[PDB]
């Protein structure tokens, strides 16, 4: 599938928002 | 005009018309079980042609210097091969889209596909000719 | 002649033929079915007629 | 112009009255812009003199061209007759 | 089973006053907050709103209003005349040959309702709107008929077509198309714009 | 139709002449506002009969079936 | 083909509001009785767009009631 | 005795309240003044009153209809008919063949004087009017007012035991009374019956 | 639509019966199709309670066999019961069979019907 | 022949297993009920008779017949003087009963459509 | 009446309803499908309107006197 | 009933209805999410006095 | 199950170190979202109106 | 009084939308009824957004 940029819902991005700041993830 | 024309020409004349206008009738048939789809918009449609246009202007030369039509299809091929691959992603993602939205950026995806990968493509291959 | 006879000229009875020829017409006229009365014979301006390139096979 | 005979007397004066109702709002609506009274500038909920002279006139415009206009409209419509 | 609680607000009335953006009818200036001369009222008159719409609503109501009539009978409007006027009174009748603008009273009123429950459904959410029926829609199509034939999937959005090559010697040319600008075509878009509509024989 | 359909075009003819003339200059009536007023109808009656004439021509040349011609 | 009356008054509800909206955008009014060839030519433009615009509202609205039945 | 009925018009004539809140119990014995049509077929049931031996007689009382067909100039579907088994009265056993097919209840309920009600209801799809200009969807309706009661269950020892293949029947058997007339809401006629009652005479 | 091949999963309990709610209420359904479905439901609803009330009534009798009769209660338990397992067993899995191969049978009507099965064209 | 139609009493075929309108089915109007009627197959212009008796002469007298064992086809044969004596008559009316030869040509073998 | 006020209710809702999609400028040609943006504008304009009705009512309640016979 | 009342009382609350959806439409400005509800009263006010000033020259019957 | 699933999630978690490096917060060619966040499809198709060809 | 309703809604959607759409006053084509189209379905959803809006949302 493909969710159009428009349709895309950046749920991973809500969480990569909602983590802290010393988390690993954002390290990556 | 209907009324400066014969017997005969008349005949004609809505033998024409009549032969045109079968879509029309199709319009008034249609099915329960059948997958919607937004269709196309006119602009795209008319840009996706242009774009087309664009490619038919850079073949031309080559195509019309060349004697072989067995080279010529060589060309066709390649070319369509390329084409139909980007045309069954934009069928696929227009099925699937849920509003003219959605439709007009699978066909400004298709119309980009062609202007940007299809035109260089294209050359590289007719200078390969 | 653009799908010859020679195909399957060795048969008298032409169902061979007709398939392989009506395969071929069907292949063209699908390719050029829906541009006949805006670009081929069936035109309102009979003047401009050209005519229909599944003519032969056909 | 093909005219039958659908409402009734009272309905038909009913529809009449409607249509008039309308007009009127219309005709308030037209009033207030000319006259200047839907400016971002009102202060308050009154009318100054200026506001009410201008209205007077509209008022007055109102009341001597309704009639006339509206039997100018129906003799050049020419509407047959409902039998 | 279904009916558990699925029906908790029942008075359509009861959610109009409340959340739609209208000013409170219990006013008792409303009884006489302006003068009109009405004149003789024997009948309960009920007012329709806007200022294009009303008048049809009214025409809707009006049994009179559903006699038919013949176009040689109405060869007239408001300010033209259709009788001298041949042309226009061809395609007078013409536009009134659509389906559209000659539907029948069942067609309106079938019209009217689908929007009314739209217009409540969708604002309200009351769910007494719908319909109360469940219903399951399956096309049962006549597959044995020569003439209508549906299409099995789809036809697709776009095709790309090639254009055959060398199907015509008359003149040593392999090329039968060539569009306005003057280069001969290799290929062709064809797109789909109707899903639902037949293919014709 | 109604002849109370034509009492709303008369309406509508009225507030469009209305609009015309007043919208601008809201003055006094008098006797060139009236000329003015019949001006505006003769004009709105012309746009009327014209924009029939297209809009049944129109809707009038568009396909609907299969031409006959008898 | 027979048409109701109530077909005949939406008719004339079409032209009543196809010839307000042409005059309001060609400012038809402001001749001496008679049309221009310019302000002819923009009634007609919006006549048409008015008669199409018409055939696709109806179509509209009556595919949304049918998408409601079906 | 206090005589003050629940009025059954609107969402409540097409999903009856005591079938909606599955609360019978609590509606047993309520009067409920109802408006819809009859149907022609007439049900008999074996009962005694005042000690004379006779028939209650139940009829179907199509109290809502609901239109699903949107191709009207096509195609001429069948209403989907929501109704409630009315019992008509009791009638003596001489007198079975009085009872007549199609026989008119009561007189129907008179013209309404508000003109924006000659359109069919948002909710029982009744139209009111005495000359509807859709032939096809002309409805007499009528008004009847009479008790709430449960169906009966089946109590050999009491003598009420019903043949259904025979044609005998004791006992009120809604199941079985809808599924012979064909009905479509079986669960609501299922779910109770209207026991017809008339100002004494 | 459906994979093939050896490698491919065979269908689950869940693909079973999400295809079979799809063929039965799905609005791209013909008549026919549905109509398929829904006589399949109806006559395999006999097998399983058939075969269960046959193993009960067979296992009824064999608790009291000659031999059955006159063993310790656990082993005339599980000896009386193999019949009713077996029957039981036998009736529920020729329900699951007429039905899903039916409903397959449908499945395949439905993408023949829109064209979703590749080499297949009229 | 028509002793051999019995989708003439297909109605009291509803009724042999459900018994609950059959009495209802008594009520009707007998119209052909257990009863055979010939329509006219001569002109006869006799106005004191409103209705004229087409049965067969053999099939007058239902004791005679009811004690043979025998099928009602000696009421059909044979029981009428007319004939045509013209080659181009049809004596047939079944044009596909027929045979294709010894050697069995096909599709005239293979059909009923033509054998 | 209820039926009455039920169509002055939904009226209303219909109005301020293309109000705000006038105000809004959710109209276009483009696309037909309401963006996010768009979308929450009109929600905030909704939640204006009911605002602005709030207080209109609240004050007509209390204080009859500002609006009475002409 | 009073039919000629309840008619009255209908054209009173729809012309009330028009003239504050008139001084709404006004007095919006920012694509809504801005408007003063005092400056709308008193133009609400204004524009009913306008139109019961209006109404007797417009909505009588002929 | 740690042989299993630890090659697994050592080939996902390296998926998912990749496209974080990249600053990619999109989602994944493959999510299918709930109902309540899913784009309702457009029924209304009102075909262009039928028009002769000039040509 | 729901056909008025109907009407009504109808009767805006088409003038809202034809001001919207008709502004250049330049001839249609099939894409300037595309437009019209989407015009309107832009009309129902704000329609279906600020109903919902206004009825607890």
């Amino acid at each position: 599938e493909m969710i159009l940029p428009h349709n895309n819902r950046q749920l991973a991005r809500q969480y990569f928002d909602s983590l802290p700041e010393n988390d690993i993830n954002r390290k990556y | 005009n209907v009324e400066e024309m014969d017997t005969i020409q008349k005949m004609n004349y809505e033998a024409t018309v009549n032969m045109g206008r079968q879509d029309l009738i199709t319009r008034e048939y249609t099915f329960y079980s059948d997958y919607e789809f937004i269709p196309i918009q006119e602009d795209r449609k008319q840009q996706m042609e242009d774009a087309l246009n664009n490619l038919h202007k850079i073949i031309h030369p080559t195509v019309t210097q060349l004697k072989k039509k067995a080279n010529v299809q060589e060309i066709q091929d390649r070319v369509f091969r390329k084409l139909q691959g980007w045309e069954g992603e934009l069928n696929t993602c227009v099925f699937s889209a849920k509003n003219v939205r959605d439709s007009n950026f699978c066909a400004d995806r298709f119309t980009n596909r062609i202007n940007t990968e299809g035109v260089e493509f294209v050359k590289q291959i007719l200078r390969e000719y | 002649t653009v799908v010859p006879t020679q195909t399957f000229y060795q048969m008298q009875d032409y169902y061979m033929l007709c398939g392989l020829r009506f395969e071929r017409w069907f292949r063209c006229d699908l390719v050029y079915h829906d541009q006949r009365h805006t670009k081929f014979d069936q035109v309102k301006n009979q003047k401009n007629y050209k005519t229909y390139p599944c003519y032969r096979e056909y | 112009m093909s005219t039958r005979k659908i409402f009734d007397s009272e309905e038909q004066s009913f529809i009449r009255l409607v249509d008039k109702f309308y007009l009127g709002l219309s005709l308030t609506k037209l009033c207030a812009q000319s006259c200047n009274l839907l400016r971002n500038d009102i202060s308050g909920s009154a009318l100054t003199q200026k506001e009410k002279d201008c209205l007077s006139i509209c008022y007055n415009n109102i009341e001597k061209t309704q009639s006339a206009f509206y039997a100018k409209v129906k003799t050049t419509m020419n509407l047959p007759a409902v039998e | 089973l279904s009916l558990i609680n699925q029906y908790k607000s029942l008075n359509l009335s009861s959610s109009i006053k409340h959340n739609a953006p209208f000013i409170n009818r219990d006013l008792y200036v409303f009884d006489d907050l302006f003068s009109y001369n009405l004149g003789d009222i024997t009948t309960k008159k009920s007012l329709f709103n806007d200022k294009n719409s009303f008048l049809t609503s009214y025409s809707y109501l009006n049994n009179n209003s559903w006699n038919n009539n013949e176009f040689d009978l109405i060869d007239n409007l408001p300010f033209t005349t259709l009788f001298d006027n041949n042309d226009l009174f061809n395609n007078y009748k013409s536009f009134f040959q659509d389906s559209i603008f000659n539907s029948p009273k069942k067609q309106l009123s079938s019209d009217s309702k689908q929007l009314f429950k739209h217009i409540i459904y969708r604002s309200i959410k009351n769910n007494i709107i719908q319909d109360y029926t469940k219903l399951v829609k399956h096309e049962d199509f006549d597959e044995y008929s020569r003439w209508i034939k549906r299409s099995p999937g789809e036809v697709l959005p776009l095709r790309i077509i090639k254009y055959p090559l060398g199907l015509e010697t008359i003149h040593n040319n392999i090329f039968e198309n060539t569009n306005n600008e003057g280069n001969v075509e290799l290929f062709r878009l064809r797109f789909n714009s109707n899903s639902s509509k037949m293919q014709h024989k | 139709m109604d002849p109370v359909l034509g009492d709303v075009i008369a309406t509508r003819i009225y507030k469009a002449c209305f609009k015309h003339v007043y919208g601008k200059n809201m003055k006094a009536y008098s006797e060139k506002d009236e000329a003015k007023f019949d001006q505006c109808l003769t004009s709105y009656v012309e746009s009327y009969k014209s924009v029939t004439n297209h809009f049944i021509t129109y809707l009038g040349q568009l396909p609907k079936k299969g031409l006959s011609l008898d | 083909t027979e048409v109701s009356n109530h077909n005949y008054t939406q008719a004339v509800a079409y032209l009543n509001r196809a010839t307000s909206s042409c005059v309001k955008k060609c400012d038809s009014l402001n001749n001496n009785g008679s049309l221009s060839s310019k302000q002819e030519s923009c009634l007609k433009t919006c006549a048409e767009n008015h008669a199409i615009a018409t055939k696709i509202h109806a179509e509209y609205i009556r595919k949304l009631a049918e998408s409601k039945y079906l | 005795a206090k005589d003050q009925p629940f009025d059954v018009d609107g969402f409540d004539a097409k999903v009856y309240p005591w079938v909606r809140e599955n609360n019978v119990n609590d509606w047993e014995y309520k009067l409920v003044k109802m408006r819809g049509y009859f149907k022609d077929q007439r049900f008999f049931v074996r009962r005694k009153r005042d000690g004379k031996e006779g028939f209650l007689v139940f009829a179907p009382f199509v109290t809502a209809v609901e239109r699903v067909n949107h191709r009207l100039k096509q195609k001429d579907l069948l209403p989907v008919e929501y109704s409630v088994f009315v019992n008509l009265g009791w009638v003596p056993v001489e007198n079975k063949k009085d009872v007549e097919l199609g026989g008119e209840v009561c007189p129907p309920m008179d013209a309404p004087t508000d003109s924006t009600l000659f359109v069919n209801d948002t909710f029982t799809g009744f139209n009111p009017d005495p000359a509807n200009p859709e032939d096809t969807e002309q409805v007499t309706l009528t008004e009847i007012t009479g008790i709430v009661r449960r169906g009966e269950q089946q109590d050999i020892l009491a003598r009420r035991r019903n043949w259904n293949k025979e044609g005998i029947y004791n006992w009120v058997d809604l199941d079985y009374m809808g599924k012979i007339f064909r009905l479509f809401n079986l669960d609501a006629i299922n779910t109770a019956y209207i026991e017809r009652v008339v100002p004494s005479f | 639509m459906e994979p093939f091949g050896t490698d491919e999963r065979n269908w689950t309990h869940e693909e079973k019966d999400i295809i079979t709610r799809f063929l039965k209420y799905d609005k791209h359904v013909n008549l026919k199709t549905a109509e398929m479905v829904y006589s399949a439901e109806v006559e395999s609803a006999y097998f399983g309670k058939a075969g269960a009330l046959a193993g009960g009534v067979i296992s009824a009798l064999f608790f009291n066999f000659p031999i059955v009769r006159n063993l310790p209660i656990i082993r005339r338990s599980v000896i009386g019961v193999l019949p009713f397992l077996y029957c039981y067993t036998w009736g529920k899995n020729t329900q699951e069979e007429l039905r899903w191969l039916k409903t397959f049978a449908a499945y395949q009507r439905f993408v023949v019907y829109h064209g979703q099965h590749c080499k297949l064209w009229v | 022949f028509p002793f051999l139609e019995k989708m003439k009493y297909n109605q009291y075929k509803e009724y042999k297993n459900d018994y609950l309108f059959y009495l209802d089915f008594l009520k009707k109007e007998i119209t052909d009920d257990h009863s055979f009627f010939w329509k006219a197959r001569k002109v006869i212009k006799l106005p004191q008779y409103s209705v004229f008796s087409f049965v067969p002469l053999k099939l007058m007298m239902w004791k005679t017949m009811i004690n043979y064992p025998e099928s009602f086809w000696y009421a059909a044969s044979r029981v009428v003087q007319s004939r045509r004596k013209k080659v181009f008559v049809t004596k047939c009316s079944a044009r596909t009963l027929t045979t294709a030869g010894w050697t069995f040509i096909t599709p005239f073998s293979s059909n009923i459509k033509y054998t | 009446d209820k039926r009455k006020i039920q169509h002055e209710g939904i009226i209303a809702l219909i109005n301020y309803s293309t109000l705000c999609a006038q105000k809004c400028d959710v109209l276009k040609g483009h696309d037909d499908k309401i963006t996010d943006t768009e979308e929450q504008c009109l929600r905030v304009c909704a939640e204006k309107i009911r605002q602005t009705f709030e207080f209109t009512n609240d004050i007509y309640l209390k204080n009859p006197n500002l609006t009475k016979p002409n | 009933d009073n039919y000629a009342a309840d008619v009255q009382r209908q054209f009173n609350r729809t012309a009330f209805d028009s003239l504050y959806k008139i001084c709404y439409n006004s007095l919006v400005q920012k694509n809504g999410s801005t408007i003063d509800f005092q400056k709308q009263i008193d133009c609400h006010q204004r524009l009913i006095q306008v139109f019961a000033k209006i109404a007797p020259i417009v909505v009588k019957v002929e | 199950l740690n042989q299993k699933y630890y090659t697994h999630m050592e080939h996902l978690w390296t998926v998912h170190v990749n496209r974080l490096n990249q600053k990619i917060l999109e989602d994944p060619l493959y999510t299918f979202y709930p109902q309540e966040l899913n784009v309702p499809k457009h029924n209304i198709i009102v075909p262009t109106i039928f028009r002769d060809t000039p040509q | 009084m729901e056909q008025n309703t109907t009407q009504v809604f109808s009767d805006l959607a088409y003038k809202v939308c034809f001001k919207v759409i008709n502004d250049k006053n330049k001839p249609f084509v099939l894409h300037d009824e595309q437009r019209l189209a989407n015009c309107l379905t832009r009309y129902v959803e704000a329609f279906n957004v600020t109903s919902e809006y206004f009825f607890r949302e």
